[PDB]
């Protein structure tokens, strides 16, 4: 009981015979049986000296049953069979039961076609806590109840995005003490959220690129031992530092077909701890969805925003209608492995026009306005389409409906009235429609010359630096769009710039990347909604500043969070666009010119990071004898700046994150 | 007026397959009526429908069962027939009516036999052959047809085998009115001195809806040598005698999809 | 700047007792012909059905519409009554303004379809000219406008919009430079609308588009593709955009327009 | 033209005698350098077969060393182009210009026909490397670690090159017989050698085509995204970060 056993199975029948994963494309027999023999041999003798290993016996043509922690997820005496997605595993299947049935386990069954594969997607806590989950390619979504009841556990979900990393157990691997060995490239920017909140800063080890396509996560930890293909220094440096031991034994071999160390074992004595129990938190709604569906592709889309989402379907039924022009209708139960994405998921398919079945409408939740200009925390987020909302039992038109917007619910002379309202509108007192209940609608420039700019303006950047110099940057959102601004919270950070001017949506997105790793509801792990952005206008409008949400800690990285650290003054200029807008814009643009001007003042250079109309209006204010620096893809912010002569003005026409990235490359050269 | 009925098989709720076949029958010039649809249990189950399709004539009903071959369409077992075969009679001139070839592997059935096609590649007709080694099904471009060959003509007996995640998917207008004005008379003054102007051209002169008038240059004495490319040249012959244009729906100015068989077609005629 | 000027100063006019001291390296160095005709047959059908019945139609423009000779074609527009507001920037009504008073407009030459450096004179004095008269309307009444887009709005009272930007120059003193209530000026212009016309007015249309609900019938003119496939996301039914030159755009719409109701 | 002159004419020599009378974000190039980068050391490792196709601007934009490190290091199995680019390549090296652009940061023809008609003088360019008037570059590995190439003809071919195919018939048949078994072809803004080697190409083949002509690329990502990826970039910046990346997985 303090004796660990594995199973595993002999390559007596092991090839690449087919390609089911990005690992075993262009390899079709070109496995050699002699190295992959001594490889496997070499893996089950170091595992021997450590734990008890059992065998199942091979079988002809089912070669991926070596993969043995595909069999199934055994906790205690109970174990949930895998069920294979392609038909060239499902063939293993009555194997592993032959042997879990000889070996005493009892074996429950998923339904047919419900994809589950094992301990593969889905590893163990190494206390025993919680049962991370993956999902994404191999396992479904609808599995992970499943498990959580039969194995009677905790079950966390976490999704997959990067198909070479297909199952969980290559990309995520909990060890002793509370360790993690993770690549959280290999998830989405929510499964990353929830990694972070269960696992604290100095237990997390997130590997690199090149370790991960070692399968380094990939690994056997039976104690203070971890096996594995192959570690890099760093990464075996990392782990013997915090007290494992790491033994490396090539699998590569094994690489060929898309597994490694821990894919070929199955652990079959878990931790079974008294106080756990089942828990789910993967939720699921019934909704209908009814028109021309087949014709209107209306059907194709609405799955297509749940699974992109993040969540999972399986439709329960669809009705053809029986005349050649009539509608038709599918009702489809949704899935979502948390509340907040299940709400990010009914939003979008509410405007599709997907309702309730009558037994489950339900009113609008609703939360008081208590401080003037801010929503109630889960504020419903409006659209552009004519909508309706269920107050006490009746659905009642919204009035001025506008997208980014929240509702409103007040009571008046001739009844309940429905009102979008923008945030900056909202009275102490009016109530607002929260979650999502009781809503539905009706209906250029070369490398060398980029390189070249590059070198120059890095040179530059450190010069003035150094001598304590003053150095402006301007910068529009599409620094934070194209993935740039990590870049430029570092040149904040290390002291090449002096101020920054900007308008409000810049800080809007930087916030929200660095609270929710998205930016206009786009994952930049990889169009999208609108909740994400008004939570973050809202949260800061809330606390009334910037600097409040950096002092409250609720903005704990990116541009403003370092200007804000850092003491670097910043302006941002309104437009005419402006969500919100944040505390900090400044709305009269009189004002806003004039402090503009004034942190020009001694300036020796200006970067501007394609921010258009700011560039413009910067460069009419700054004169001559300042250095222009002027990137954009637009190219003509950059020749209407490129104006003043080459000997002061730069230009390079390029997108700014890439501009970004060679320049902190470039300046890390120059040490 | 044609009507068949075609079966399609797959995740086709979610893909969207259903629904990119459906685009295409109408697109191109037909109409449908969906039979029946059979749902999966589950969200990785296999769906299938059986669907009516209906064409104006032969011709159009020959294009949209080419697309639909692509999309993994195929008969009720027993609607299964042998592909139509003529022979070459002249060197690299494939007989009327040939099967257009795709990018995708392709079975044809040959007496009641389904064979694999080789040296797959698009825009070649497929060449059948017996011979000492069995019934052999060869992807050939145009040219290299010989005399006396067996090839694929109309849509019977051709299936596709793509595997499941396969088919489940500067000058301002005053500027450019000024050079036309100095353009069009260097054009008369050259003319009326009876000069020499020579045109060079690509496929998107026709593409543009310039054909016509590139046409009425040459025809009122503007042009004395024209340049090209074989693009320009097939484009024009089959905007001319086809009403279409490879990757381009000239009257609305967008690109479209398909279109291979007009265009090979003009080469081949 | 104009605007910081102080009544009783002194300022340096004509061009005597004035040199530059630059030390001497310085001062020594989408949419195809076809589709655009057919969405503008679209269009201007859809518009021609508006106005009759007595529909409403807003309008946003950026200067480029002034540097592509669509000027007198939005002017026309305005003048038999396909316009019930003009939403746009600082910028259009100034270029708008020169391009009438003067015969140019800043960093164009209109004419010949080309870009020109200079002209700030012009531009200036336009600027400097407003102020005094004190509107845009006054400016009109005074006699010294008597022709162009802003000419004509005000001539048939069709109301407008300058919202302001941290670019502009002057500014006029038409031009809205609170951005809260020039958000809550362009909302209750926006009321009523059935068709909004954006004429490659960039922010100003993505400001607008933000504040307008469903079933309002969105057309986006742009040479620029990046701004027309942003606003463009509401479905063909509602939205149509052409990436082409708006003056060419407006010289076919008018065109179209008359061919209708002839 | 040089290819006109006949034994025994007096040519102009010096200079005496002689005068005139009146589009992807940063994220979407870094994924797809990480996936391509990935695949190529995948491919290489396995012993499969890589075939690149690449027009003169991989020369003029600065990436010609990244593409001949890739030949040199055993990522490439054919190349296929044209006239251009050989003859760029061979000026970068010899001379260290490419149009009679300095790439140390217009200009003159004389570099360009001077590398032309010493390579026609050679007969071939294997004849250049063997002689050691060519020392390094894409041309340069290709002959030194026997990677076959095809260099198409076109109606613009200043020369040709001795190498160079001016029957297209044969090119294409050339072109088709080294595109056999390719599992990833690569193609390096190569415009219509690209459009023409896909026609030739079955589906299974993983196509990658970097451009900023925004449509050769859509033009070849029209077979679907499991095996047809596309950037919008400038080909030399993509190498760069290609070579970069490849470097990485060490």
């Amino acid at each position: 009981t303090s004796r660990i056993r594995f199973l595993m199975c002999p390559p007596d029948h092991y090839d690449v015979d087919y390609v089911i994963n990005p690992w075993m494309e262009g390899n079709i027999h070109k496995s050699s049986r002699d190295r992959a023999v001594e490889q496997w041999q070499g893996l089950y003798q170091i595992l021997k000296e450590h734990a008890i290993v059992d065998l199942v016996t091979p079988q002809k043509g089912w070669p991926d049953l070596v993969f043995t922690a595909n069999a199934g997820l055994v906790l205690g005496d109970n174990v949930v069979l895998s069920r294979f997605l392609h038909k060239e595993r499902q063939g293993e299947e009555p194997y592993f039961k032959e042997w879990f049935e000889g070996n005493g386990y009892t074996v429950y069954e998923l339904p047919k076609d419900l994809p589950f594969e094992g301990a593969g997607d889905a590893l163990l806590d190494r206390e025993g806590r919680w049962l991370w989950a993956g999902y994404g390619f191999r396992s479904e979504l609808d599995s992970h109840p499943y498990l959580a009841k039969w194995l009677d556990i905790e079950v966390l979900s976490l999704r997959l995005i990067d198909e070479r990393f297909y199952h969980l157990d290559t990309c995520f691997c909990p060890l002793a003490n509370g360790y993690l060995l993770y690549y959280p490239g290999a998830f989405d920017s929510y499964s990353n959220r929830l990694i972070e909140m269960r696992v604290a800063p100095e237990k997390r080890i997130a590997i690199a690129e090149a370790d991960a396509v070692n399968f380094a996560c990939n690994t056997v930890n039976v104690e203070s031992i971890v096996i594995m293909n192959k570690a890099s220094d760093a990464l075996k440096q990392s782990l013997t530092g915090v007290g494992f031991q790491v033994l490396e034994t090539p699998l590569t071999e094994f690489l060929k077909a898309g597994g490694a160390a821990k894919c070929l074992t199955l652990r079959v004595t878990e931790p079974v701890r008294d106080e756990v129990h089942a828990n789910v938190y993967v939720e699921s709604r019934i909704i209908r969805i009814e028109g021309h569906l087949l014709d209107s592709g209306l059907i194709n889309r609405a799955l297509d925003m749940i699974v992109d989402t993040g969540g999972s379907f399986q439709v329960l039924n669809f009705n053809l209608g029986e005349q050649r022009q009539s509608t038709s209708a599918a009702e489809v139960k949704v899935s979502a492995p948390s509340h907040e994405v299940m709400e990010e998921i009914i939003s979008l398919l509410i405007d599709l026009g997907a309702v309730d079945l009558p037994q489950d409408e339900r009113d609008a939740k609703l939360e008081p306005v208590i401080q003037d200009g801010v929503a109630p925390d889960d504020f419903y987020v409006s659209t552009i389409y004519p909508t309706e909302v269920r107050i006490n039992g009746q659905w009642i038109k919204v009035e001025n409906q506008r997208m980014d917007g929240a509702i409103a619910i007040t009571q008046t002379p001739n009844g309940l009235l429905a009102q979008c309202k923008i945030l900056r509108d909202l009275k102490a007192g009016e109530q607002v429609i929260v979650d999502v209940l009781g809503i539905r609608t009706i209906r250029v420039s070369s490398e060398r010359r980029v390189e070249l700019v590059v070198e120059q303006v890095a040179w530059e950047l450190r010069k003035i630096r150094d001598a304590g110099g003053k150095v402006v940057v301007t910068a529009g959102p599409v620094v934070i769009h194209t993935g740039g601004g990590e870049h430029l919270s570092r040149l904040i950070r290390e002291g090449y710039v002096q101020a920054l001017l900007g308008g409000n949506a810049i800080a809007v997105h930087d916030i929200e990347q660095n609270m929710m790793g998205t930016s206009l509801g786009v994952d930049m792990k990889r169009r999208g909604g609108h909740r994400h952005h008004l939570k973050v206008i809202n949260t800061i409008r809330r606390h009334g500043s910037i600097a409040k949400g950096v002092e409250s800690g609720i903005i704990r990285s990116g541009v403003m969070y370092e200007c804000v650290r850092n003491q670097i003054p910043f302006v941002l200029a309104g437009s005419i666009r402006d969500d919100g807008p944040l505390p900090d814009t400044q709305m009269d643009l009189i004002k806003a010119q004039e402090e503009y001007a004034k942190h020009l003042e001694g300036a020796e250079m200006i970067l501007m990071l394609s921010s258009m109309l700011h560039s413009i209006g910067v460069g009419n204010m700054t004169p001559a004898g300042v250095k222009m620096v002027c990137v954009d893809i637009n190219p003509a912010v950059v020749t209407k700046l490129s104006d003043r002569g080459s000997i002061e003005s730069v230009g390079v026409v390029t997108d700014v994150g890439l501009f970004l990235s060679l320049l902190t490359q470039q300046l890390d050269k120059l040490t | 007026v044609e009507s068949r009925i075609i079966r399609i098989e797959g995740h086709l709720l979610d893909s969207g397959l259903i629904n990119r076949a459906l685009d295409m029958i109408v697109d191109t010039g037909g109409s449908f009526q969906v039979l029946n649809f059979n749902l999966g249990e589950q969200r990785q189950s296999t769906s299938a429908a059986e669907v009516k399709v209906s064409a104006p004539s032969h011709e159009v009903m020959e294009e949209i069962i080419s697309l639909l071959i692509d999309l993994g369409a195929v008969d009720l077992p027993q609607d299964e027939r042998d592909a139509k075969l003529e022979p070459v009679i002249q060197d690299g001139v494939a007989p009327d009516d040939f099967y257009v070839s795709t990018i995708y592997p392709t079975e044809v059935r040959i007496n009641g036999q389904w064979i694999k096609v080789e040296n797959q590649r698009m825009d070649g007709a497929i060449a059948i052959t017996q011979t000492p080694n069995g019934l052999l099904a060869q992807c050939k471009i145009l040219r290299d047809l010989k005399a006396g060959e067996q090839v694929i003509v109309d849509v019977l007996g051709i299936r596709t085998i793509r595997k499941t995640e396969s088919r489940e998917q500067v000058s301002s207008e005053r500027r450019v009115e000024l050079v036309v004005e100095q353009v069009a008379w260097e054009l008369r003054k050259i003319r009326d001195a009876g000069g020499k102007v020579v045109v060079t051209a690509g496929p998107v002169v026709i593409h543009t809806g310039g054909g016509e008038h590139l046409s009425r240059l040459i025809r009122e004495g503007y042009v004395q040598a024209l340049l090209g490319g074989n693009a320009i040249a097939v484009h024009d012959i089959e905007q001319n005698m086809m009403g279409t244009s490879l990757g381009v729906d000239m009257k609305r100015g967008v690109a479209v999809r398909g279109g291979h068989r007009h265009h090979l077609k003009v080469i081949n005629t | 700047i104009l605007r910081d000027l102080k009544a009783g100063e002194q300022v340096i006019v004509d061009v005597l007792g004035i040199r530059t001291i630059r030390k001497t390296e310085s001062r020594e160095q989408v949419s195809s012909e076809r589709r655009v005709e057919l969405v503008v047959e679209q269009v201007a059908w859809e518009l021609r059905k508006i106005r009759d019945a007595g529909g409403k139609v807003v309008v946003t423009a950026g200067p480029v519409v002034i540097h592509t000779g669509g000027g007198e074609h939005l002017s026309r527009l305005i003048r038999e009554g396909y316009v019930q507001a003009l939403l746009g920037g600082n910028a259009i009504a100034v270029h708008d303004i020169e391009q009438n008073m003067m015969g140019t407009s800043l960093g164009v030459d209109m004419k010949r379809g080309v870009a020109v450096r200079g002209g700030h004179r012009h531009h200036l004095k336009v600027i400097n000219t407003i102020r005094r008269h004190g509107s845009i309307a006054k400016g009109v009444e005074s006699g010294i406008i008597r022709s162009g887009v802003m000419y004509e709005c005000v001539r048939n009272q069709i109301p407008f919009v300058l919202a302001g930007s941290i670019r502009d120059d002057g500014p006029l003193p038409d031009t809205q430079m609170d951005l809260i209530k020039a958000q809550e000026e362009y909302a209750k212009h926006l009321e009523g609308a059935e068709m909004i016309l954006m004429l490659s007015s960039m922010l100003h249309s993505i400001g607008v588009g933000n504040m307008t609900p469903a079933g309002v019938k969105m057309v986006c003119v742009d040479i620029n593709p990046a701004v027309v496939t942003k606003l463009s996301d509401r479905g063909s039914i509602e939205s149509v955009g052409v990436v082409t030159d708006v003056g060419l755009f407006l010289s076919l719409l008018t065109q179209q327009l008359d061919k209708l109701t002839s």
